[PDB]
């Protein structure tokens, strides 16, 4: 796949075993089908909210 | 380089009540969210609840509604507050953040 969507698909298997938070479930939806944007300083700010591994997105 | 220390764990009555405490190193939870799992004697590692750097949370549909999760005051420490506690609920709670994994804390139900 594109590289685009591959971060899309790790933000998706993050969540896999996980209920999203009601407050969050929005955006995260929105990040993982691509409407909304997911640019670098976004997936760190992501990969910290979350306590994801550094690096976890790309 | 991240350090990870649950503790609260212990014996417990059917329907009684329990908080666990999750301690991280260098006050990273202040500005990090993090998970907690659980391993029971069948199946293994089984998401409990989240917390985000926000103190937005989530719960396993298991134990919505009798855990609460959430950050003392400080917000160097997350607690995993369990009430109406089941036989169901007994297993190892871990608590993760960043890839880092602590040893674990023993929760066993009386019945």
């Amino acid at each position: 796949m594109q590289k685009k969507e591959i971060r899309r698909l790790r933000l998706k298997e993050w969540f896999k075993d996980k209920t999203l938070p009601p407050k969050e479930k929005s955006y995260l939806s929105q990040l993982m089908s691509g409407r909304a944007s997911f640019g670098e300083k976004a997936a760190r700010r992501i990969e910290q909210t979350y306590g994801m591994p550094e690096g976890y997105l790309g | 380089q991240v350090q990870l220390v649950e503790s609260g764990g212990g014996l417990v009555q059917s329907g009684g009540s329990l908080r666990l405490s999750c301690a991280a190193s260098g006050s990273i939870f202040r500005t990090t969210g993090m998970n907690w799992y659980r391993q029971t004697p069948e199946k293994q590692r089984e998401w409990v609840a989240l917390i985000t750097s926000h103190g937005t949370t989530s719960y396993a549909a298991s134990v919505e509604g009798r855990f609460t999760i959430s950050r003392d005051s400080a917000g160097t420490t997350v607690y995993l507050q369990m009430n109406s506690l089941k036989p169901e609920d007994a297993g190892v709670y871990y608590c993760t953040t960043r890839g880092y994994w602590g040893q674990g804390t023993q929760v066993t139900v009386s019945s």
